[PDB]
């Protein structure tokens, strides 16, 4: 069943329809849960990095700094969809940027700086020189 | 006036734009002076390397695709002897593809290199 969905494109769609809306927040809140529902799906990955969901989800993030919900979400999420592509060659100013702005600004949320450390812990399991940045 | 009053506009001979969306890493000139003036260009639209030619006279534009991972960098090799040009590719993976310059069916990998290859250069010191 899940093979089947897959093949129906569902992630072409939901990523579409979160990216190309970039008003209206609860349809970015529904596409985050659903991307976060997605990712743990035997053969998400590879089809999510194809069709460049990070951007969407990095741009997400940048145009909503206030939101809990969607931070939240969106600091779970970009650990989970990760590749060595995003940070090739050393280069992820972006990703650090949001990470910690986003840490700083929702210092006492406990779930929020526990989603986003792990999501650091993961990123630099890959490369080392993400510390520097 | 203000828009003629530009060495920009003086000495800006050409401009060509490549098609829709397209997102190229690397170039390097075919420049033997007497060959054949055009471009070698290494697609990263996506993520599957493409090797693209782009005649200058003509501005005609033909793409490839033959490396697993994007094209990282390019170099051109011309070997004096036998009248050899070869063109080397770098990819994201970490091959290292060798096709030549005139023929297009002489495809030959080398070593596969511990990972990403981030430049080709090529130069003399005598020896190439």
């Amino acid at each position: 069943v899940k093979k089947q969905c897959f093949k129906n494109d569902i992630h072409k769609l939901v990523l579409a329809a979160l990216n190309r809306f970039i008003g209206n927040p609860g349809i970015q809140k529904c596409g985050l849960k659903v991307i976060s529902s997605i990712v743990h799906f035997p053969d998400a990955l590879e089809m999510l990095s194809l069709e460049g969901a990070m951007d969407s989800v990095l741009h997400t993030l940048q145009m909503y700094p206030d939101d809990q919900e969607i931070q939240c979400l969106g600091l779970s999420l970009i650990g989970y969809l990760i590749t060595k592509k995003n940070v090739f060659i050393g280069t992820g100013h972006l990703l650090a940027k949001i990470l910690v702005s986003s840490l700083y600004r929702f210092k006492d949320v406990a779930e929020i700086q526990t989603k986003g450390f792990q999501t650091i812990l993961a990123i630099l399991k890959l490369s080392a020189s993400f510390s520097k940045l | 006036f203000d828009i003629l009053n530009s060495a920009e506009l003086v000495c800006l001979t050409r401009r060509i734009l490549l098609p829709k969306n397209v997102i190229v890493e690397c170039m390097v000139a075919t420049h033997h002076n007497s060959r054949n003036a055009s471009i070698w260009l290494g697609c990263g639209h996506t993520d599957r390397g493409q090797l693209s030619f782009l005649d200058l006279n003509t501005e005609g534009y033909t793409s490839e695709e033959v490396a697993d991972s994007r094209i990282l960098c390019l170099a051109l090799v011309h070997l004096p002897v036998e009248k050899e040009s070869w063109i080397v590719s770098g990819t994201q993976s970490g091959t290292l593809l060798v096709i030549n310059t005139e023929d297009g069916k002489k495809r030959h990998t080398l070593e596969k290199m511990t990972d990403s290859v981030t430049c080709l250069y090529c130069n003399s010191f005598q020896k190439n």
